[PDB]
């Protein structure tokens, strides 16, 4: 999981 | 202030092949010639300018059998569906042209820009 | 031998999220409570392991309808629809639970995780 | 395009  | 998974696209597109393969939920025949290939329109509209027009049309979106033009080459047609449902693209020295001419035909750009290119280097 | 194109499986869900918008060859509607949520039975499948088991059933495949637990909640629904759609997960404070539980009963592990260290977090 |  990441920040867009 | 979403977050995002990096992997989620992958994985829906390996499963959508998955079904591909198993042939659930296929609801169109491709008729290339003598070869038949199954799909789900929404796929080949998600990757094809040609199949978006053609399922968006308020008649053809009905249809459960589309044939393609008497010119397209059914090994090219089946080299660009595994891509449609992969992201890979088996081009070949030997299939080049066949592919090029399909992905013009099926609307298919970043394709056929990478065709263009390959062919620009070996001549 | 295969080249790839890095992007294609993004673009391919951001068309499939397009047909979504404009109901475009949606062949189920999923029930949650008084709320009802058009889809693609195929992106379900291949996000949940609750859909892939309903819509492998020989007999639930050819539901127009499908109706979830009343325990379920409509936002935690359509928030994880979106994240199917789109791999963009809108977690907040206010909705984490009812996110997480919906998350469990679709059976998408990845979310489930990252719910219950978000939860780990703030405790 | 990439090698994968
Ligand atoms: N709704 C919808 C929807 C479903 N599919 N789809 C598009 N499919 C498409 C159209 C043109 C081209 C390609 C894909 C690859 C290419 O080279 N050209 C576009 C849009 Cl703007 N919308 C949609
Ligand atoms: N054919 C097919 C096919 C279509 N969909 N699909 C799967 N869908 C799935 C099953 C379980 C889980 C998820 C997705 C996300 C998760 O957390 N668990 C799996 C397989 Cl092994 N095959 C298929
Ligand atoms: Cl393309
Ligand atoms: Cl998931």
């Amino acid at each position: 999981w990441v920040i867009p | 202030s979403c977050i995002q998974f990096t992997r989620h696209a992958s994985d829906v597109l390996l499963n959508l092949n998955r079904l591909r393969s198993r042939d659930i939920l296929t609801d169109v025949v491709i008729v290339v010639s003598r070869e038949q290939f199954r799909a789900h329109k929404t796929v080949l509209m998600a990757c094809s300018g040609l199949f978006y027009s053609i399922f968006t049309d308020q008649l053809k979106c009905n249809l459960s059998v589309i044939n393609l033009d008497p010119e397209i080459n059914p090994e090219g047609f089946c080299i660009l569906l595994d891509f449609m449902y992969t992201s890979r693209l088996n081009l070949r020295e030997g299939n080049i042209m066949a592919v090029m001419a399909t992905a013009m035909y099926l609307q298919m750009e970043h394709v056929v820009d990478t065709c263009r290119k390959f062919i620009k280097a070996s001549e």
